[PDB]
RNA sequence: GGCCGUCGCUGGCAGUCGGCAGAGCGAGAAAGAGAGUGGCGCGGACGCUACGCCGCGACGAGUAGGAGGGCCGCUGCGGUG
RNA sequence: GGGCCCGGGGGGCCACGCGUCCCCCGCGAGCGCACGGGGUCGGCGGCGAUGUCGGCUACCCACCCGACCCGUCUUGAAAC
RNA sequence: GUUACAGCCCCGCCCCGGCAGCAGCAGCUCGCCGAAUCCCGGGGCCGAGGGAGCGAGACCCGUGCGCCGCGCUCUCCCCC
């Protein structure tokens, strides 16, 4: 069998570890949410530079 | 490189009879099939002994 | 019998859905959707009625056949491939076609066609370049754009319209389409100062001009 | 109506000191003298144009005496805007220090 | 030690491991100037084996952390007390540098000891680094920068970037 | 160690608790707290050179 | 002060080649299953193991690996010694078919067993064939001296993770 | 990663079991796709010189020396074409 | 911090049936997509009857790198 | 000589004085990292293997996108 890399191939990883699906679903949601909170704190800081 | 001694990697055990007689090779053709397709270890011993030389299958007397 | 919904959870990453399968079990509402439980044709003959056979067995068998091959999976044909563009090629951009018989001609981009090719027409009045296909790879993109978003490019001209047939004689449909697109583009390139003379010019590398250095 | 290629010199083959590995070529494109500027040329198609005695066919034209060996700029070499190129036939050593054309057309712009 | 990159300064503490003879052994602390924490723990055991009857396997390292500069924007005067093996004999030195950080001054000290005395890093033992007031400096190369109204040109600016025009037409200027 | 393992194997058999009988190599020593109760660690300095010979 | 536990697990990489090796060094290198240059194994530490690594310090580079280092080694260079053959860990049925009698039935069980050194570390480790790692991209500092004296041999404790990522 | 050979698995295949038919024995978990008795259309590639064919792994320096295989080569004889 | 984050008064879950009793407080079906047991196109473009196409190997030549003359005896041979 | 028409350093009390921010897109003032890590893109070389079957059963002879693996819709009903 051609050894496909689980660190590259998402589904070879899911064949070997199905919990990597939720370890990777979390920390897309987490990182996008934290990037929203980063942009929102920056916008409040710019408003405080105005106010 | 790899440090394995390649000294004893070939196992010199006998694979087939050295005889060219056709009846012994027919019995070998039968027990090759029985040795790989039965779970028994009788047929492996008998297949092995049908390979061996004359001095390794010595005569068994009646008594 | 039912109408198809679209896929409920969005594409969060490629191959990863945004909702986990318990939230998906609740979203599908599977708690309330439980479930439990030719080769012959008779023909009349004027005899009786014969029973003829469809796909009768072959009359010639070649002396050797090849075996069937295995089953790969991601090997789509060309008409189902995904079709990319660059971010630099947008409808209205001006391109530099590099390789053909129209080498170096600064030329206006219209649309991405179905086969991936660029419908590309730097006007027949200026460049002497028709409604012609080009390739994304063999084209340099100049950051000089026209607001072509309000033109009516025809729906009938597509990848089968420009594919070759078999002396090439210019059909009248090529002339009518060339005019009907040329007259829609050309006031918008006259509305920019000196753009038509830029389109009439040809691209050339000269001494001390290095393409890694000059930006466009 | 002008030049649609960049000027490169076939400097030598890919080599150690006492070994040359002539499947890989070394190219010196004009004007790029750092690895920051060689990122443009990677994957662009390079060409060794030369003319010989006998006529050979030209795609889209009559038979001329010009021939080519086509190549491909593969990766950067060294630290100073040299680059590697790999051609379909390995280049002759007739061509050392002569002009090869590095085309723009496998473009990434 | 290979005094590589820039040195960092470490607070490495440690002790002999307890026996029933001495139940709670005392902790010994040092200031190690080292490239990283692995060679800092090794250099700790070097000096502790010199000063005490204490080896690595009969002892343990309790803390090893980098100590940062408490004022890395002040230009300061460091006096470093040395001990180095020559080709003939070993010698003591006091030596003055002028950097922002103590780790920077000790990196400068290793480069300068290798420069002037051709002594490599395994010969050198830093025994005492002390930041020193400008009135207490001994060396004139450090004391000449203690001028409130300091003023000097950059006299003969040999240009670098010589190969960006390899083949230029104007001769370069060096007066700026 | 034979005799002690016979005693440790007859005992804790009716009790049922599994008792280690093989020797084991000296492990890495486990995590522990070190109390600097009061005093700070004594600062050690390399001594300067003086040629006694 | 909190002194953490001394590390129980080491990844040992062989950095020097096969030519001109002392017989006791050669024996210890073939007991750690390090028969090529840039082969790697996981070693659990104790008094026997640490002195076996002390006797071969110029020829090995080792340290205390990360969890992410265990992940990348098992997933990218992970092969199993199945029927005395090097067969790639592409399915959990392979790991279960050999090591299921130790309740190690997936890749995660084997990673947990290696990293948090388990009761059945010997069999999960000996299931793993030695790792075939490439040359270090970027390079070595110096192969012939110790890590402390500016090289690459010996214990480079936490710093073996920078070279696992450089080599794997 | 490709190819060549060697070695090992003394690995696999006689199951081409066809309207006298039912097409499987890759699968983490000692062993049966068992037999019984009461409550229209006539079809289905290759194979297997079993001294053959096939599949997996690792391996490959060499003097003196040893052994094997040569559908390498020369000359005559018994047979055969 | 740990106990399925012990227990009582807006986000995420490899959690989904009904009934009886002790105790704690084995067959649902179908249909498309695919990072899924090693590449395909159900995509094309040119040039070709007296001057061109292919032919690695073999004939001659040129260039770059390499490269001392074989047998032998010898610890050691390109050996003056 | 001691804040004056510059400043620097330390101590005490002010909530570790307080407001950012946080190993910094003042894109370099100084680190180790990622179960505390994910996404996207570009260049290069390769494409070895070749009967893996699916569903329909003795109430049928169909068909080659078939395993593992991920999850999509329908076999409920509305709304935008
Ligand atoms: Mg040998
Ligand atoms: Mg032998
Ligand atoms: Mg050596
Ligand atoms: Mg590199
Ligand atoms: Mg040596
Ligand atoms: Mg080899
Ligand atoms: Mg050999
Ligand atoms: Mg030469
Ligand atoms: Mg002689
Ligand atoms: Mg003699
Ligand atoms: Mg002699
Ligand atoms: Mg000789
Ligand atoms: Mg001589």
């Amino acid at each position: 069998v051609l050894k496909k890399n689980p660190l590259k191939n998402l589904r070879i990883m899911l064949k070997l570890n199905p919990y990597a699906k939720t370890m990777r679903r979390n920390t897309i949601l987490r990182q996008a949410r934290n990037h929203k909170l980063r942009v929102e704190r920056a916008a409040a800081a710019l408003a405080a530079k105005s106010d | 490189g790899v440090d394995i001694r390649h000294n004893k990697d070939r196992k010199v055990r006998r694979k087939e009879p050295k005889s060219q007689d056709i009846y012994l090779r027919l019995l070998v053709k039968l027990y090759r099939f029985l040795a790989r397709r039965t779970n028994s270890t009788f047929n492996q011993v008998v297949l092995k002994r049908l390979f061996m030389s004359r001095t390794n299958r010595p005569p068994l007397s009646l008594s | 019998k039912g109408k198809p919904h679209c896929s409920r959870n969005p594409v969060l990453v490629r191959g990863i859905g945004r909702y986990s399968r318990s939230a998906m079990y609740s979203r599908k509402a599977l708690y309330k959707r439980k479930y439990a439980a030719l080769a012959t044709v008779t023909k009349p003959v004027g005899g009786g009625t014969r029973v003829v056979k469809l796909r009768k067995m072959p009359r010639y068998y070649p002396t050797e056949d090849v075996p069937r091959k295995l089953l790969s999976h991601g090997k789509k044909p060309f008409s189902q491939h995904v079709r990319k563009l660059r971010a630099s090629i947008t409808p209205g951009t001006i391109l530099i076609i590099l390789t053909g018989r129209h080498r170096g001609k600064r030329v206006v981009f219209l649309k991405q066609l179905s086969s991936g090719l660029l419908l590309v027409t730097g006007p027949l009045s200026l460049n002497r370049v028709p409604l012609r296909r080009t390739h994304q790879k063999f084209v340099i993109a100049t950051s000089t754009k026209i607001d072509i978003s309000g033109v009516k490019i025809p729906k009938h001209l597509t990848d089968a319209y420009f594919k070759k047939k078999k002396k090439y004689e210019i059909t009248e449909q090529r002339k009518v389409d060339q005019k009907a697109v040329d007259s829609q583009i050309l006031p918008k390139i006259k509305a920019v100062p000196q753009l038509q003379g830029y389109l009439r010019s040809v691209f050339a590398l000269t001494n001390g001009v290095y393409p890694h250095k000059l930006v466009f | 109506s002008g030049r649609l290629w960049c000027k490169a010199i076939f400097a030598g083959y890919k080599r150690g000191l006492r070994n040359q590995r002539e499947h890989t070529a070394l190219l010196k494109i004009e004007g790029v003298y750092a690895r920051d500027e060689t990122e443009f040329y990677l994957g662009k198609r390079c060409a060794y144009v030369y003319k010989a005695k006998n006529n050979t066919v030209t795609p889209g034209g009559k038979p001329n005496k010009t021939r080519v060996i086509w190549g491909k700029v593969t990766r950067a070499h060294g630290n100073s805007g040299m680059v590697r190129a790999k051609f379909r036939s390995n280049l002759p050593a007739k061509a050392i220090g002569h002009r090869i054309r590095v085309m723009l057309y496998p473009s990434r712009i | 030690m290979k005094a590589s990159g820039t040195l960092r300064e470490y607070k490495v503490v440690g002790r002999c491991l307890p026996t029933p003879k001495c139940r709670t052994p005392p902790l010994y602390r040092m200031r190690i100037f080292a490239p990283n924490h692995v060679v800092a723990k090794s250099r700790f055991w070097y000096f502790v084996s010199q000063l005490k009857k204490m080896k690595k396997s009969s002892g343990e390292i309790v803390y090893c952390g980098q100590v940062f500069e408490k004022s890395p924007l002040r230009v300061k005067n460091f006096g470093i007390w040395l001990r180095y093996d020559s080709r003939s004999g070993t010698h003591n030195m006091y030596r003055e540098y002028r950097d922002l950080t103590t780790a920077g001054a000790v990196t400068q000290c290793y480069r300068d000891m290798g420069a002037r005395h051709r002594a490599r890093a395994h010969s050198i033992q830093i025994m005492k680094v002390e930041e020193i007031a400008a009135s207490k400096c001994r060396r004139p190369a450090v004391k000449q920068f203690h001028d409130s109204k300091i003023k000097f040109p950059l006299p003969h600016r040999v240009l670098r970037r010589q190969h960006k025009p390899r083949f230029t037409t104007k001769r370069p200027n060096t007066f700026f | 160690r034979v005799k002690e393992n016979d005693q440790k194997k007859k005992e804790a058999k009716e009790k049922g608790t599994w008792v280690q009988l093989k020797r084991q190599p000296a492990p890495p020593r486990e995590a522990h707290f070190v109390r600097t109760n009061g005093k700070e660690p004594e600062l050690l300095e390399p001594i300067p050179y003086e040629f006694m010979a | 002060f909190y002194v953490p536990a001394e590390p129980k697990l080491a990844f040992v990489i062989r950095i020097r080649g096969i030519n001109g090796v002392s017989p006791k060094v050669r024996k210890v290198l073939q007991l750690l299953r390090l028969r090529q240059i840039f082969n790697g194994t996981f070693v659990k530490l104790n008094k026997a193991s640490i002195n076996m690594l002390r006797i071969v310090e110029p020829y090995i580079a080792w340290g205390y690996p990360n969890l992410k280092s265990v992940n990348e080694l098992i997933y990218k260079r992970g092969y199993g010694k199945i029927n005395k053959k090097r067969i790639a860990l592409t399915d959990n049925t392979l790991i279960a078919r050999s090591l299921g009698k130790y309740n190690i039935i997936c890749m995660e069980d084997l990673i947990h067993e290696i990293y948090t050194v388990g009761k059945h570390f010997k069999e999960a480790n000996n299931f793993l064939w030695p790792f075939k790692l490439s040359s270090p991209r970027g390079g070595m500092k110096k192969k012939t001296t110790h890590f402390v004296e500016g090289g690459d041999a010996g214990n480079r404790e936490d710093q073996i993770n920078r070279l696992i990522r450089r080599m794997n």
